[PDB]
């Protein structure tokens, strides 16, 4: 035996170490066959549109259009106010602002006090 | 190192801390206590403007070394004697520093022996 | 670079050289079109070792999918010529 | 007058001339790398003088 | 050079040592500087002389502008706009002059630091104290005014400072 | 902070270097370790000596890359050391240039490296510094020697391991002249520059005999 | 000041009485001549201002903006000449008329001795931009973008008119000179707080502020190239000019009041620079970069120190030129590809080398590479913020890094790598486009020789 | 011949402009070019004044 | 700018005498420089001034009294 | 890379690929030739022991277990050929690969140079225009109903026919165009 | 996208994508120029712990070396004129306490 | 001017395992009943000018002899010149 490799999010499982591949069944073979059939149909369509001499333009890719539209324009109509959405939005949109306001306010209060008592030694400070 | 092993593994009060040296008066050992000597004055040594950390008791040999280095320029190996002299003067300064360290160490040793003898006689 | 423009003759010569230094094959029986599985009685592992030798000889490595379906020296030469864009 | 400044600025200035000529015809020929190399070598041998003055 | 006043930007006499060749070997520096002179300095000098005689053939002068003194913001009524305008212009000119004064002092400090080299910490104490004094003065007048600064804001700052000083002096005397 | 950063950088980079297969990666890690040593010199308040190190390292490390690039070009853009064997006789000028560069990097007495790196070791040893930083610097010197001999052994001594079609050539004036200029530099520049510049720091003119030879014994 | 205004007005009859195939030539030539005329205003004094008359004055804050506004029109005409080729003469003349009216409104806005006149012209600039966006726009969302752009502006600016008329009722004058000389402190009161908010939010919305920046991506993406140019180059700077003009009355209330805005901008620059990293659109990426730069300008104006004001002016000019160049480059790509998505057309450096050089220079100047005026404003604002508080630098640091990242990202996605195999309609770049990029970029590298010319009145 | 023209149009010409620009425009303004005030060692004499720096304190010389 | 050298295909590549003699000369010059510096300047590695022994110094020069005076 | 992929990998394909990877990584581990030869023969011998095994379940047990061993000792920095997908010169010359249709955009003053090349290119364009029109029908008739099942193209079967979808395979720029 | 097969003939060889295939929602984050999920010979946790351990150990030992420095059996350097008082800061009108250095 | 000289390959019978470490490999392998099929393929790495190797210390001492001779000549000349 040898020490086991533990997969993670940023270091996935190796292709040859998946327990699923060794479990072969006729259903799995049919699934792979139809997957490659879809891939080959798409490849055939792309090459048919690609090789033609008459065509002199960018080939339009419905997958790319769907990707961009879903990323940009399909977000809000599918939004639902949810405790997860509400809490994450409130945190990520309010917490940093108040954190930085507190930090800067404390820093400026300390500086103002130090300049009131005058123990700040602002010699040669002429540009602001 | 040998002093590091003796200090960090042995007795802290046995050996000094180099930051606060010396911890004893100078003429505690003997009342003669000669003072150290200068050859170079303020004005000429400022005119040489050597460097602040080079402004030590070995200044005269350094000044003559720079004199040779400026005069016999193309022969950058002409004056080697003054290089040897300035190396020797720094050697003497370092030897005197080592002797000062050893002296303060043995004063500390004898002093500690003194209070331990005093403790022995007091308990007796 | 200063690399000479290797030709089909040089490719085939080096292929047959590597195959003749393969002691599992007697040199006088092999040929340009001689098969590997049947004409020389070589194992599939022997064929992939031949692929090893080819890759170490020409300084480039053939993908496994193309390599596993190469059974003749002539078609190997043709494939490598296609890869290297050989004129004559 | 005290050629230290003139030489130490001339080295950096002549280091820029091939960039100026990069739009000229020499940039379209095969002699451009040799031009740049000769310029760099002359800049080095010219900057050797302020080093001697410092020494 | 006569182009700039020696008293405004003082310089030491610049004593320089003499060449003392301890060996008979001809140093390259002297020959190199002589050939540099021959190949560079002479043509530049003759070009300059030609340009100078060309300049002397045509001569014209320009005069530095002088400004009168106008009543400042303290001699202005609370709503009289003309005198406030004049006082604001005068105050802005004085602000520019003070900025140039600080620039001159900083130039003196930088020149000293470079010129005295390794002993700059001792031989430039005069310029350091001079800059400290002028910086103290300049900071008091304009440090907190900020953008949209004006003569009225500067006067208010001076008044606040001088009431603080008067209160401190009265308390110290009556301590 | 500067001293500790330099020490940890030189240690980590040398440790990574002593086990790499790409020659360019090894020499780049050598450069990073030298930069760490430079900041070690800075941290002990010796800036002029760090400048001298910069000037010497420029010469010999640049020539080291000239040798490496010559090897890479001669082996048909091969950078892995596993595919390069006997080059001591197959290509002699690059061989002697790389040998001299490795000797200068390691710090051979009277070589360009010796004038700077020896003073680096002496000043770090003769200063009120961190014990850990000094130990890491010594280990970094050990690892510098280690990857130097690794490069030499895996590129120059063993049997050839490159593809059979031999395209090894050096007879080109440009490469030879460019390498030999930096060779003259990496031989004589340290000596001439050290004896021509004015003195700028107090020397460690006295030193224990075993502690004077620490750099050489570690190397 | 009429020596600039009258030729701009005469641009309209000249365009409408032009021969059907000579409008572009006539318009570009006379626009360049008017720009040359505008250059006279740059010779400012260290004294008050260039008060031409009771209605218009010039300032070294107004002069660079006026020069940029005049210079932008020939570039917009050259950019618009391409996609308006299949268009009738009447509608092309209408387009040129709208551009001329926009320039005239901007020119009168930047001089504007009186605040109500400034507001009237400031809101008059809104109509031509709205019509350009909603008429000569390609997508179907141009109507929604126009609605957003109109209503954000008007919601911000309607309280401003009430505040201005109230201020004139109390003080008695809305004139800039009178206001500056007669400025009096504002007591910390609820009414004064709301007056401050009404005076500030109208200019805050157009910068725009991070909270209120939504209209801008829509308007920039959906507008034509001339609309995008005028929005990114000049229309965003109106808010900064208005704030610098109106902030004088606001003190001493600004210090307490400024914190919500300072925090919003310091976090929103990071947010928008980070948004730029994950974008599938060139125009949206450029819009978000503009939002980040204008957030920094907001910070500079709110700090309200001399160095802040000089940095804000320099950054406004530099950002205007850089963003106009970036939009022009994206439009040149779009006119060939018709997709306006970065990941589709790739490896354009191999096919168009000079255009790739233009891309590199534009991305470098957006990255604030020294000694460009972009970094001059960047550094002045950063130093002023550091003096304001030593912690701000950390945020600023992040911003700089993130900025560089996405800039080079935009340079790497579209120019480097392998060209898409299928696209074959990538024709060689025209002389018009190369001239457009050269005329965009040369003024920046000329201005970096004379930075004081764009450093504002506090120089 | 190749190295004759190049050493004039790339070395001699540039140094003519810079030396003229330095000696006549930059040094016209104060504090633009500042030197080091070179070292003065005992026994040296100054050309401008002619005086000689007195020698040192005759330290005991041995080894 | 070189000479014509053909590939070799599994034998030792052709060696010009010029490169060999240049490499040998440079290595010999480097070794001669090392040996010359070693003979002329040997203390740069071995040292010139001895390291004193602190335990060998007598108590008289160091200012030590026999544990009872002070 | 040239051949179309299969719907799956058989057991023998997997064992051959594992043999290839293991032998390459052992060569990476064994720098010297004699050591590599000895250990490669030892590995080949070990590999051949289970060659006549007939149990499929046992066959599944074999190799997959070996794969875990291979993953444990896979030499984290293996040797890669310079032009391979992990090599140091994998895509060095992709920036020099310019498409052919770009020549259609050349200025006539540029096309004045190299006239024979452009004449041959015109002949190629004519051949492509005819051959594509033939290929569309040929692929339409030869393709199975319901769409293709494997992305492999049939060869030409007539006399004047050309391989279907040939234009962008024949007209590759080069491996090293400049 | 990095761990996709580099030998398959993709329609976009650089991005390793096919024409009609669906696109991952986070494609632009995985473009071989950015974060990748290719498995490594060493497991993620081992690298983290090993990396974390090495960094922590280095930090602690540097702190210890700060606590326990190294020096020479020597005293402080001695300087002639009132510890170089006049040319380190100046202030000649104060006449500080004189110091005489010990001769040994 | 390129390398067009029609290079011809050597004879394949020249490469023999004898006299190489591959002979030791063959002995060790036949001690277990195995034989290497590629032994003759790698023999050229031990056949020609690659047969003679050098040690690390010998590699470092590339020009020690000539430098030593020059050193002794120079020191003798200096000793005979200064002694005058
Ligand atoms: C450095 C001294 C120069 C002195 C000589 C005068 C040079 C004037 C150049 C003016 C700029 C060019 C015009 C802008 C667009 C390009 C024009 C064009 O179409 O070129 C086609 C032309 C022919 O192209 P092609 O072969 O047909 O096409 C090939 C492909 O397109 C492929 O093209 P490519 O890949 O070859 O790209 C061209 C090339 C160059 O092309 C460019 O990228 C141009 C833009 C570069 C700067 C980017 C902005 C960064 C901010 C700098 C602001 C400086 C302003 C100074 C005043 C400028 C006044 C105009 O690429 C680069 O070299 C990138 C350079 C990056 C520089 C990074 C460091 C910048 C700061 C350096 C210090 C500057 C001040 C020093 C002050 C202290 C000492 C005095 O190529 C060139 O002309 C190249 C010019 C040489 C490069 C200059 C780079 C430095 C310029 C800095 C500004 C001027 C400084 C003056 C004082 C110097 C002291
Ligand atoms: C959405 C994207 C961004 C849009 C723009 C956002 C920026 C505008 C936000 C305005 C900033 C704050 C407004 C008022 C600040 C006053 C200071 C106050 O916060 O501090 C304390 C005030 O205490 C409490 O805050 C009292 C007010 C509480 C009621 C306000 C609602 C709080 C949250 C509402 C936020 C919604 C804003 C958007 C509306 C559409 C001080 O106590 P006190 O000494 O007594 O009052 C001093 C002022 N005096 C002198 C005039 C009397
Ligand atoms: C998002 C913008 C920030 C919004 C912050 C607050 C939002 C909530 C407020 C909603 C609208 C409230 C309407 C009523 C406010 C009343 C304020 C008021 O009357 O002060 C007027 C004040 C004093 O009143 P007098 O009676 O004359 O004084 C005599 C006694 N001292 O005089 C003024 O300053 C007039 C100025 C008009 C105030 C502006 C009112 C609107 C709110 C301010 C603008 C903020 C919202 C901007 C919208 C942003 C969209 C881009
Ligand atoms: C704080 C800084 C936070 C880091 C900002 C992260 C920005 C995320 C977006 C970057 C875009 C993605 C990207 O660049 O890809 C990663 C890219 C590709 O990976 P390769 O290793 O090159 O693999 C190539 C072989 N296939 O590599 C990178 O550049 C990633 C770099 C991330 C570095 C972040 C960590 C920095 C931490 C430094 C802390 C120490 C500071 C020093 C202290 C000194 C005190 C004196
Ligand atoms: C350095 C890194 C370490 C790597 C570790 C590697 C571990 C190696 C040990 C694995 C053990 C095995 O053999 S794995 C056991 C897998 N099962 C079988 O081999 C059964 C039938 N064999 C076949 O079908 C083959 O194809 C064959 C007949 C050989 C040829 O076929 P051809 O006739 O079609 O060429």
């Amino acid at each position: 035996s040898f020490p086991k490799y533990k997969p993670s999010r940023l270091a996935t499982l190796p292709a040859t170490l998946d327990p699923a591949e060794y479990d072969i069944s006729p259903e799995t073979r049919k699934a792979q066959a139809e997957r490659l059939a879809i891939r080959s149909r798409l490849k055939r369509e792309y090459l048919l549109q690609y090789n033609d001499p008459n065509r002199l333009g960018v080939i339009e890719d419905p997958a790319l259009i769907r990707w961009t539209y879903a990323r940009s324009a399909n977000i809000y109509p599918n939004f639902r106010p949810t405790p997860k959405t509400s809490l994450l939005g409130a945190l990520f949109g309010i917490g940093p602002l108040f954190f930085w306001y507190y930090v800067f306010k404390t820093d400026r209060d300390k500086k103002e006090k130090l300049i009131q008592e005058g123990k700040l030694d602002q010699t040669f400070n002429i540009s602001y | 190192g040998a002093h590091l092993a003796r200090r960090y593994l042995g007795d802290a009060s046995k050996e000094p801390d180099p930051l606060r040296m010396p911890t004893f008066p100078p003429d505690y050992g003997f009342p003669e206590r000669k003072e150290r000597e200068m050859v170079a004055t303020q004005q000429e040594m400022n005119d040489a403007q050597l460097m602040l950390q080079q402004r030590d008791y070995c200044a005269h040999y350094l000044i003559q070394l720079l004199k040779c280095k400026r005069d016999s320029f193309p022969n950058f190996l002409a004056c080697k004697h003054e290089q040897h002299d300035w190396d020797y003067c720094e050697h003497l300064d370092y030897v005197k520093r080592m002797k000062e360290f050893e002296r303060e160490r043995r004063l500390l040793q004898r002093k500690k022996r003194r209070e331990q003898r005093e403790a022995e006689m007091a308990r007796g | 670079s200063d690399a000479p423009p290797l030709t089909l003759e040089a490719i085939k010569d080096r292929v047959l050289y590597v195959l003749k230094l393969y002691d599992k094959i007697d040199p006088e029986k092999l040929s340009v079109n001689s098969h590997f599985m049947k004409d020389l009685g070589l194992d599939s592992l022997d064929q992939v070792e031949i692929i090893m030798a080819m890759e170490d000889e020409f300084g480039f490595e053939i993908p496994d999918i193309d390599a596993e379906k190469l059974m003749c020296p002539q078609e190997i030469v043709d494939y490598i010529a296609d890869k290297k864009d050989v004129y004559e | 007058m005290n050629p230290f400044a003139s030489l130490t600025l001339t080295t950096l200035t002549i280091l820029t001339i091939p960039i100026m000529m990069s739009n000229s015809n020499i940039y379209k020929t095969n002699l451009y790398p040799n031009y740049v190399k000769t310029t760099v070598s002359y800049a080095f041998t010219l900057s050797l003088v302020p080093l001697l003055m410092f020494m | 050079p006569d182009s700039w006043d020696k008293d405004v930007y003082p310089e030491p006499p610049r004593r320089t040592p003499a060449p003392a060749p301890q060996t008979s070997l001809p140093n390259p520096v002297t020959y190199l500087t002589k050939i540099f002179d021959l190949l560079v300095d002479r043509p530049v000098t003759l070009a300059r002389e030609f340009i100078e005689q060309q300049h002397a053939k045509n001569r014209y002068y320009y005069y530095h502008r002088e400004f009168r003194r106008v009543p400042d913001i303290t001699e202005c009524e609370e709503k009289d706009i003309l005198c406030m305008f004049e006082a604001e212009m005068q105050w802005r000119r004085d602000y520019k002059v003070d900025q140039e004064i600080v620039n001159i002092i900083q130039e003196r400090l930088k020149a000293c630091q470079q010129r005295e080299g390794e002993s700059y910490r001792q031989n430039c104490a005069k310029e350091l104290e001079q800059f400290t004094q002028v910086s103290k003065a300049f900071q008091d007048r304009y440090s907190d005014l900020g953008a949209h600064y004006s003569a009225r804001k500067c006067l208010a700052k001076q008044k606040q400072r001088m009431l603080a000083e008067r209160k401190a002096a009265k308390e110290a005397a009556a301590a | 902070m500067t001293l500790c950063l330099g020490a940890i950088t030189t240690l980590f980079t040398a440790l990574c270097a002593i086990t790499q297969n790409d020659i360019k990666k090894i020499v780049a890690f050598s450069t990073s370790s030298q930069l760490g040593l430079m900041m070690v010199t800075i941290g002990i308040n010796q800036p002029h000596l760090a400048f001298l190190h910069i000037c010497m390292h420029a010469f010999f490390k640049a020539m080291l890359f000239m040798c490496s690039g010559s090897i890479i070009h001669s082996l048909n853009d091969e950078q892995d050391i596993r595919k390069m064997g006997g080059l001591y006789k197959a290509m002699p000028f690059t061989t002697t240039a790389l040998i001299i560069g490795s000797l200068a990097l390691t710090g051979m007495p009277y070589l360009t490296g010796f004038y700077s790196k020896d003073l680096i070791i002496e000043a770090v040893n003769m200063s009120y510094t961190n014990a850990w930083a000094l130990l890491m610097t010594l280990i970094a010197t050990s690892l510098t020697a280690a990857y130097s001999t690794r490069i030499i052994f895996f590129a120059f001594l063993g049997k050839p391991r490159f593809p059979p079609l031999v395209l090894i050539n050096e007879n080109n004036p440009l490469l030879i002249n460019s390498i030999k200029r930096l060779l003259i530099g990496s031989i004589f520049a340290g000596f001439i520059i050290s004896n021509n510049i004015p003195p700028m720091t107090v020397p460690n003119t006295t030193m224990p005999l075993y502690m004077k030879m620490t750099a050489l014994i570690v190397t | 000041m009429l020596k600039i205004i009258i030729p701009t007005t005469m641009l309209l009859p000249m365009t409408w009485m032009s021969k059907h195939n000579m409008i572009w030539i006539n318009a570009t030539v006379h626009s360049l001549l008017i720009s040359l005329i505008s250059l006279s205003l740059l010779n400012q004094l260290g004294e008050n201002s260039l008060n031409f008359s009771l209605t218009f004055f010039s300032d070294s804050l107004s002069a660079p903006l006026l020069v940029l506004t005049t210079w932008l029109l020939p570039l917009m005409l050259m950019a618009s000449q391409s996609h308006l080729s299949k268009e009738t003469t009447t509608r092309k003349k209408l387009y040129i008329t709208m551009l001329i009216l926009l320039q005239l409104f901007l020119i009168m806005t930047f001089t504007a001795t009186e605040l109500i006149l400034f507001y009237i012209l400031f809101e008059a600039t809104l109509v031509p931009t709205l019509i350009i966006i909603t008429r000569w726009g390609n997508q179907t969302e141009r109507l929604n973008a126009g609605l957003y752009f109109l209503f954000y502006t008007l919601a911000g600016s309607l309280p401003l008119l009430v505040a201005l008329v109230y201020i004139q009722n109390t003080t008695g004058s809305l004139n800039f000179l009178i206001i500056h000389y007669w400025s009096h402190p504002l007591s910390n009161s609820w009414s004064n707080i709301f007056m401050w908010l009404a005076c500030i939010m109208a200019f805050m919305v157009k910068m725009p502020l991070y909270g209120l920046h939504l209209w801008l991506p829509k308007a920039h993406v959906e507008a034509p190239i001339a609309g995008s140019m005028v929005l990114a180059a000049v229309l965003l700077k109106l808010g900064g000019y208005g704030m610098m003009r109106i902030t004088t009355i606001l003190n001493p209330l600004t210090n307490y009041m400024a914190y919500p805005f300072l925090m919003l901008s310091m976090w929103g620059m990071i947010m928008t620079s980070s948004i730029c990293l994950r974008q599938t659109d060139l125009k949206s990426l450029i819009a978000y970069s503009s939002v980040s730069h204008m957030a920094l300008v907001i910070v500079a104006i709110m700090i309200q120190t001399p160095w802040s004001f000089m940095g804000a002016t320099a950054l406004m000019i530099a950002h205007g030129l850089t963003s106009s160049m970036l939009f022009c480059l994206a439009n040149t790509n779009y006119e060939r590809v018709h997709s306006r998505t970065m990941i589709l057309a790739r490896g354009l450096q191999t096919l168009l080398p000079l255009m790739a050089t233009w891309w590199l220079v534009a991305s470098l100047t957006n990255l604030a590479l020294p000694p460009s005026i972009n970094l001059i404003g960047e550094l002045f604002i950063i130093t002023a913020s550091f003096s304001w508080s030593n912690i701000t630098i950390i945020l600023m640091g992040m911003n700089m890094m993130i900025t560089a990242l996405y800039s080079l990202y935009m340079l790497i996605t579209t120019q480097r790598g392998k060209y898409t195999h299928h696209i074959n309609n990538i024709k060689p770049s025209f002389t018009r486009e190369n001239a457009l990029m050269a005329l965009h970029i040369l003024p920046l590298l000329l201005l970096t020789l004379n930075p004081k010319m764009i450093l504002g009145p506090l120089y | 011949y190749r190295h004759s023209i190049f050493a004039v149009t790339h070395v001699l010409i540039p140094v003519w402009i810079i030396h003229y620009y330095l000696k006549y425009h930059v040094t016209a303004k104060p504090y633009t070019v500042v030197e080091r005030k070179p070292r003065i060692f005992p026994g040296d004499t100054i050309l401008e004044t002619g005086e000689v720096i007195p020698l040192m304190k005759e330290f005991p010389d041995q080894h | 700018g070189g000479v014509h050298i053909e590939p070799r295909y599994r034998q030792f590549p052709q060696l010009t005498r010029s490169q060999l003699i240049q490499a040998e000369f440079f290595s010999a010059t480097m070794w001669f420089w090392i040996l010359w510096r070693f003979w002329h300047d040997s203390d740069a590695v071995l040292g010139h001034f001895p390291y004193p022994d602190p335990s060998q110094w007598t108590d008289e020069e160091l200012g030590i009294l026999p544990d009872d005076e002070d | 890379a040239f051949s179309a992929p299969a719907a799956y990998l058989t057991h023998q394909q997997k064992v051959l690929r594992l043999y290839k990877r293991a032998l390459r990584h052992l060569e990476s581990w064994c720098v010297h030739r004699d050591k590599y030869r000895y250990f490669a023969c030892l590995m080949r011998a070990r590999f051949d022991e289970h060659k006549n095994e007939k149990d499929m379940v046992k066959a599944t047990q074999l190799l997959r277990q070996a794969e875990e061993e291979f993953w444990y000792g896979q030499h984290p920095q293996p040797y890669i050929f310079p032009e391979s997908p992990g090599g140091t010169s994998y895509e060095r010359y992709e920036c020099y690969k310019v498409p052919e249709w770009c020549l259609d955009d050349w200025h006539p003053s540029e096309k004045a140079m190299y006239p024979d090349y452009f004449a041959k290119r015109e002949q190629w364009k004519r051949l492509r225009r005819e051959s594509w029109e033939r290929e569309v029908k040929q692929l339409q008739e030869e393709t199975p109903p319901g769409g293709p099942r494997t992305e492999a193209l049939p060869p030409a079967r007539k006399e004047g026919d050309l391989p279907p979808l040939w234009w962008h395979i024949v007209t590759r720029p080069r491996e090293r165009p400049m | 996208q990095q761990e996709r097969d580099p030998w398959y003939d993709w329609d976009h060889p650089d991005l390793r994508l096919n024409w009609g295939e669906p696109i991952h929602w986070d494609l632009d984050m995985y473009i071989r120029n950015r974060v990748d999920t290719s498995p490594t010979p060493v497991s993620w946790n081992t690298m983290c712990k090993h990396l974390f351990g090495f960094v922590a150990f280095m930090l602690f030992m540097f702190w210890v070396g700060e606590i326990y420095p190294s020096y020479q059996p020597v005293g402080p350097k001695q300087y002639p004129y009132n510890d170089l008082y006049l040319e380190r800061g100046g202030d000649p009108t104060k006449e500080p306490e004189p110091v005489v250095h010990y001769e040994i | 001017e390129h390398g067009h000289s029609k290079m011809e390959l050597p004879d394949y019978k020249q490469w023999k395992i004898e006299g190489t470490p591959l002979e030791t490999v063959q002995e060790k392998l036949a001690a277990r009943g195995l034989r290497d099929p590629w032994g003759r393929n790698e023999a050229w790495r031990y056949s020609g000018g690659f047969a003679n190797n050098v040690s690390f210390v010998g590699a470092l001492l590339k020009g020690f002899k000539w430098g030593f001779a020059a050193f002794v000549v120079a020191v003798g000349a200096e000793y005979y010149l200064e002694s005058q």
